[PDB]
């Protein structure tokens, strides 16, 4: 009926060992399966009956549990295995089969503090009504960060919206982009407008800022 | 050697319907029971429906009883969802799974997934605009306001790739999607942005 997988991310560095859990709220008539799931890409069935490797798994796939208790095991982890882990269950009756929420098992490196970047809405797009403000963080480490808008000091809540790129293939950090919307007529009302950025990089949070 | 491919999804508008399809191949598809899971934009998988191998039994998730219908044929080896009165929640990924032949409480062969999109938004293109003392300087592109996914972004025609970060795209509340696309440098630069949906293409140099 419920299955609770933790953590809900695993930062570990390849060739280390990396070791999910998923547990039932119950306990489960069948031994769960696993499943290894990158973005774009459909589900691939890695464990079944809770510790058997499907066809064409490699042996550092390991599983074990039963009952309440289920863990997977990758015993050294390869730059392919970052990906997101799902648990499995399902009975004879009623036939519908139940999900973890999933563990993002992720790369670790060294902390690196994100380069900060604003944007005024340009010209030609105020042109048309509507005015964006961006701010980029780029390439930064952990993933953890805080991204707070400011108009003439009134701090913005619920008009952004954030996007976040996948760990990069070679640097294995983050960059993220956060769009401020208001109506043309607002930003025209305003003066400063500011993006101040938290981060375990940063000894102090970092402002920038521009004057409309 | 086992292979579960789709088709059928596609985007439509609230109230319609949309019937997917799962050709299988490679396994005897009638001893088989079959399901369709679901995976919503940035959600986790999410069981959606059964058919037992005979095609006899029947089962859905509460969210989508009265409304789907899942049937198969032993014959074409094909399985089928039926979606009627469809709603902006049911968006998701959906994927056909075959129960395990070593295992049937479990997926041992998935499709690769078929894109159901149900909005009410338009096609359209989208505009375009630029983001314009430092040891490093960034710069970009708005791609604002188009509809559906996907659009694809390169820089200078694809000669230029280092520094460039191009940013999944975010469903705007206007129910339009909008992404940016930048780089930092430490030369002219032009962002290609490419809509097939709208067959709209632009070249900006920023």
């Amino acid at each position: 009926g419920q299955l609770t997988q933790s953590p809900a991310t695993l930062s570990l560095s390849p060739g280390e060992r990396a070791t999910l859990s998923c547990r039932a709220s119950q306990s489960v008539t069948n031994y769960l399966a696993w499943y290894q799931q990158k973005p774009g890409q459909a589900p691939r069935l890695l464990i079944y009956g809770a510790s058997n490797r499907a066809t064409g798994i490699p042996a550092r796939f390991s599983g074990s549990g039963s009952g309440t208790d289920f863990t997977l095991t990758i015993s050294s982890l390869e730059p392919e295995d970052f990906a997101v882990y799902y648990c499995q269950q399902r009975d004879n009756w009623p036939p519908d089969a139940t999900f973890g929420q999933g563990t993002k098992v992720e790369i670790k490196r060294t902390v690196a503090a994100p380069s900060v970047f604003i944007f005024p809405p340009s010209d030609e797009q105020l042109k048309s009504g509507t005015a964006s403000v961006v701010c980029l963080l780029n390439n930064f480490y952990p993933r953890e960060a805080k991204v707070q808008w400011k108009v003439d000091n009134a701090l913005q809540s619920g008009n952004s919206q954030e996007s976040v790129t996948e760990q990069d293939s070679k640097d294995s950090t983050y960059s993220l982009s956060s769009t401020l919307t208001l109506s043309k007529a607002d930003y025209e009302k305003h003066k400063v407008y500011a993006c101040e950025v938290t981060h375990q990089g940063l000894r102090s949070p970092v402002t920038k800022s521009f004057n409309r | 050697l086992i292979n579960l491919v789709e088709s059928g999804g596609g985007v439509v508008q609230p109230g319609r319907s949309l019937r997917l399809s799962c050709a299988a191949s490679g396994f005897t598809f009638s001893r088989y029971g079959m399901h369709w899971v679901r995976q919503a934009p940035g959600k986790g998988l999410e069981w959606v429906a059964v058919v037992s191998s005979d095609g006899r039994t029947t089962y859905y998730a509460d969210s989508v009883k009265g409304r789907f219908t899942i049937s198969r044929d032993n014959s074409k080896n094909t399985l089928y969802l039926q979606m009627n009165s469809l709603r902006a929640e049911d968006t998701a990924v959906f994927y056909c799974a075959k129960e395990g032949g070593d295992n049937k409480f479990s997926f041992d062969y998935w499709g690769q997934g078929t894109l159901v999109t149900v909005s009410s938004a338009s096609t359209k293109g989208p505009s375009v605009f630029p983001l314009a003392s430092e040891s490093t300087a960034a710069l970009g592109c708005l791609v604002k306001d188009y509809f559906p996914e996907p659009v694809t972004v390169s820089w200078n025609s694809g000669a230029l790739t280092s520094g460039v970060h191009t940013f999944p795209a975010v469903l705007q509340s206007s129910g339009l999607y909008s992404l940016s696309s930048v780089v930092t440098v430490p030369q002219t630069y032009t962002c290609n942005v490419d809509h097939k949906p709208s067959n709209t293409k632009v070249d900006k140099t920023v």
